[PDB]
């Protein structure tokens, strides 16, 4: 691939594909009509950032030369652009959602979130003060901040309802997620009476972001703090990608990993499958603007490709995250484990060079390994890495809270309740329905129904003291309905016959005054019965229903698996 | 190897390169008559089968000595153990023995530097480390599972202490125990260093129990109790030597009361060992019959 790249050095259109392999979020460079100079960079989701200093690929520069330059304008442009966004937001009427939303668009998803966290940090710092402000006061400062955001959230809480791009949609969804973290943290701070101020650990515990313009280098302008560890933003373009819900397990994990990086030790989150392990290491790297590479171990693993990759991990100072590490052939486990040991002993010592199989060692690099827990409290890491890693236990992800924020960003206004109901629901189906090997009631699955509920809510239309009450109740049941709609669309179709009365019954317990609706494909139903008579097929209600589940699902996933015992009606 | 004075040659088993250079340097090491050392050969379960067969019919010279190293791991073939003089290594019991092992890694050079309160803090760290590790021999009373609080945790905890002491007193001969952010100290050590590995919500409850007991300002007050029932309290001192002389005067035997557990915790332990033994004698007596 390097060769292909080199040769087609000037015929860029041909290299594009390989970018997803050298940059976290940069997927394609935007060229000029003549295709002779790079004007910017595109993300996989379609977002675009035009560089401040255009780069020419004709003027002379060879392959590495001009790529080394894009890498710089990437960082350069984003850093500069962050300042401009700080200056923009710095002057904007939070309530005027117009000029506000007007600002979210002038900048990359990546920066809008930082510009948001930089402010919040600084605002909270002032509220707490220099440790000389009667509680009551600081407490007022927080209500202010705590309330202000909750406002901004509502607006955004309505925007995601309005029709807009998948690009812009994921950007607000992201901001709805970060903003819930901001208020949630402040809320904590509000339950805190005796506060020391800008320095009370109830606040230094969290990750805060400080921008100090009165600093030479644009890169070195943003500095991230968490507890007592300090980081420089790497300014690697991430595109829109994903954001996790900063759940309390997440922040507890950020604290252990940042402390490990700060101690020049590796990260080792462990726990069962589906708890948010690899995903969290990915959100942290994205938070400090790093390039995070995840390596899948449960597969044919290339040792030879690893050697080559450790070299670039060390040279770029990028992050290597080995997923399900121990699910690796004992021989390769020792191979890689021995290489990690030489790099990690190198980091600990602080050397600027590594002796692997001398090379330069970027101080910002980091190795992370995830796996299931060991025997009775013991770690599954290999002896040689045990005293070189800081482990973090991730056994119970905060499902309720993930579901909740996850829905709020989808538009739902009763997300607190809905999440308190859809989570015990999944827990029940998981243990009170046939044990078919294909049922999946994990987080990922739980999120699919929430994201679908979202789309579905975009296609639906909602309907003295005693008044508000009726009114709330109505709107309330309205969203409950939207959630059941996704329950029927993506859940019961995979369920096997005997497990449909069980689910429908359960669903009733959790959503008392609301019941499953019949599918309204009035058109298709007729056509299907039009063909059924021709083919001699007895058109049965439970049978036509399945075809409609197929047509439904096919309008979503491009890959479907019709399943069941022989002569069950699949083919027909 | 140093002490004795003889060509020495180590090697860590696990790599591809590791296997060959070894079945050579060692082979040669034999006729010459020098020493060799493989470490963690257990990582090569499908390898010693060979090293065994070889070493067996590998007549050497008197002065030779092939020192291997391992962890009680079932991959080791019998023949390998049977053809050598096995030597077993176990962390002896007791808080006093625990403290001495910890101190080998706390050089007077690091511990004795200002503030004078630095040393007292290092001692509290060491005593903490001893308590949570001695309670490991009382599972499930001491802890719910076997958490591997290792020596690196201590080092890391010292790095953390050192950070805060250098922030609030860097250059001074004394630090104020109340100006220090103890909640910050306890949290880094509890949730990040020693407690990251805990997956239970009550074992975390227990670790902070000890953290909050030993890392608070009042712990610097003279005559701070560690084990009241026995009259043992923290010693006044500002140098490693002051603290070592206190350690060395402790009984070799510690009782669960030292660890915040009832004494009868020892009864369960002494019984489980009585069962393990009776159970063992019964095996080596069954076959002898069958
Ligand atoms: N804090 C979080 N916010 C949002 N989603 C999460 C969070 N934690 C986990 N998830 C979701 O749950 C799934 C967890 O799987 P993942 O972490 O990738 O596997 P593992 O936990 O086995 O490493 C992810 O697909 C992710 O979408
Ligand atoms: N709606 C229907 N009414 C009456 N008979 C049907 C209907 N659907 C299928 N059949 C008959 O039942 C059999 C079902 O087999 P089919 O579903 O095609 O295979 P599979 O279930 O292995 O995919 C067919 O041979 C067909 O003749
Ligand atoms: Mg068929």
């Amino acid at each position: 691939d390097l060769l292909e790249i080199i040769g087609n050095s000037k015929d860029i259109i041909k290299i594009q594909k390989h970018f997803r392999k050298m940059f976290a979020g940069l997927a394609n460079l935007t060229l000029d009509d003549e295709k002779t100079t790079i004007i910017g960079m595109s993300s996989a989701e379609g977002e675009t950032v035009t560089f401040k200093k255009p780069i020419s690929i004709a003027n002379g520069p060879k392959i590495h030369e001009w790529l080394t330059m894009v890498e710089s304008e990437m960082k350069s442009t984003l850093a500069t652009l962050l300042s401009e966004s700080l200056q923009h937001f710095n002057q904007v009427d939070v309530n005027d959602h117009s000029k506000y939303s007007e600002w979210v668009d002038n900048y990359p998803t990546q920066l809008v979130l930082l510009t948001s966290q930089i402010v919040w940090s600084t605002q909270v710092d002032q509220a707490l003060g220099g440790g000389t402000l009667q509680q009551s006061k600081i407490q007022e400062q927080l209500q202010s901040i705590e309330q202000t955001t909750q406002m901004i959230l509502n607006n955004l809480a309505d925007s995601v309802l309005q029709d807009l791009s998948a690009q812009k949609r994921k950007k607000f969804e992201h901001l709805i997620t970060e903003l819930v973290h901001q208020r949630d943290v402040v809320r904590q701070l509000q339950k805190c009476k005796n506060l020391t101020g800008n320095k009370d650990f109830d606040w230094l515990y969290h990750m805060r972001y400080y921008y100090d313009a009165t600093q030479e280098n644009v890169l070195h302008k943003l500095v991230i703090h968490m507890a007592n560890a300090t980081f420089y933003y790497g300014f690697e373009y991430l595109g829109i990608g994903e954001r996790l819900v900063q759940t309390p397990l997440t922040d507890r994990c950020y604290l252990t990993l940042t402390q490990a990086l700060e101690s020049r030790m590796g990260g080792n989150p462990f726990g069962p499958a589906g708890t948010g392990k690899t995903e969290t290491v990915k959100a942290l790297g994205s938070q400090l603007g790093r390039f995070v590479l995840v390596f899948c171990c449960d597969e044919g693993f290339d040792l030879q490709a690893m050697s080559r990759i450790f070299v670039g991990l060390c040279q770029c100072g990028a992050w290597g995250c080995f997923d399900e590490f121990n699910r690796l052939e004992e021989r390769i486990l020792s191979a890689v484990s021995q290489q990690i040991q030489t790099i990690q002993v190198a980091l600990k010592e602080n050397s600027k060079e590594v002796e692997l199989l001398n090379i330069s060692l970027h101080q910002d690099m980091g190795i992370f390994v995830t796996m299931n827990p060991g025997y009775a409290g013991r770690s599954n890491l290999p002896d040689n890495l045990k005293k070189l890693f800081r482990s973090m236990a991730m056994i119970k992800p905060d499902r309720e809270m993930i579901a909740q924020v996850m829905l709020y960003s989808q538009g739902f206004k009763t997300a607190e309740v809905l999440a308190g109901k859809i989570v015990p629901l999944f827990k029940l189906c998981q243990e009170q329905l046939s044990a078919q090997s294909h049922y999946d009631f994990g987080l990922r699955a739980l999120k699919s129904v929430l994201v679908s509920a979202g789309g579905i809510k975009r296609k639906c239309q909602p309907p003295d003291a005693e008044s508000k009450t009726k009114a709330d109740q109505i709107y309330c049941q309205y969203e409950i309905g939207v959630l059941l709609n996704s329950i029927n669309d993506t859940m019961i179709p995979k369920l096997v016959a005997d497990d449909i009365p069980l689910i429908q019954s359960l669903l009733l317990d959790v959503f008392p005054g609301s019941q499953l609706q019949p599918i309204q494909m009035d058109q298709l139903r007729k056509k299907i019965q039009e063909i059924a008579k021709q083919r001699h097929l007895v058109t049965k209600q439970e049978w036509v229903e399945k075809i409609l589940q197929l047509h439904q699902i096919l309008n979503i996933n491009h890959g479907v698996m019709m399943v069941g015992p022989s002569g069950g009606g699949k083919t027909t | 190897a140093l002490q004795l004075h003889k060509q020495y040659k180590s090697f860590a088993i696990g790599s591809p390169e590791g296997f060959e250079l070894a079945e050579k340097s060692i082979y040669a090491a034999a006729k010459s008559g020098t020493w060799v050392l493989l470490k963690n050969i257990h990582l090569a379960p499908q390898w010693l089968v060979q090293l065994e067969k070889k070493l067996h019919s590998l007549s050497p010279h008197p002065s030779f000595r092939l020192f291997m190293t391992s962890e009680i791991h079932p991959a080791l073939p019998a023949n390998l153990l049977r053809m050598s003089n096995v030597f077993s290594y176990e962390n002896p019991p007791g808080v006093k023995a625990n403290l001495l092992h910890t101190f080998i890694g706390i050089p007077a050079t690091r511990m004795d530097k200002q503030p004078a309160e630095r040393s007292r803090i290092y001692f509290l760290l060491a005593w903490f480390h001893a308590i949570i590790q001695e309670r490991l021999r009382y599972i499930p009373l001491g802890w719910t599972k076997f958490f591997e609080f290792n020596d690196a945790d201590l080092r890391g905890a010292l790095d953390s202490i050192d950070y805060w002491v250098d922030l609030y007193s860097k250059g001074r001969s004394n630090i104020d125990p109340d100006k220090i952010p103890w909640i910050a100290v306890r949290t880094i050590l509890g949730s990040t260093i020693y407690g990251g590995r805990i997956d239970n919500e009550f074992d975390m409850r227990l670790l902070y129990s000890f953290l909050e007991q030993l890392f608070t300002p009042s712990a610097f007050n003279p005559d701070f109790p560690l084990v009241p029932s026995i009259g043992l309290s923290v010693p006044e001192g500002t140098t490693r030597a002051h603290f070592m002389k206190w350690i060395e005067a402790l009984p070799e035997i510690s009782t669960p009361i030292w660890l915040g557990l009832p004494e009868n915790a020892e009864s369960l332990l002494l019984s489980n060992k009585a069962r393990k033994m009776i159970n063992d004698l019964q095996k080596m007596q069954s076959s002898e019959e069958d």
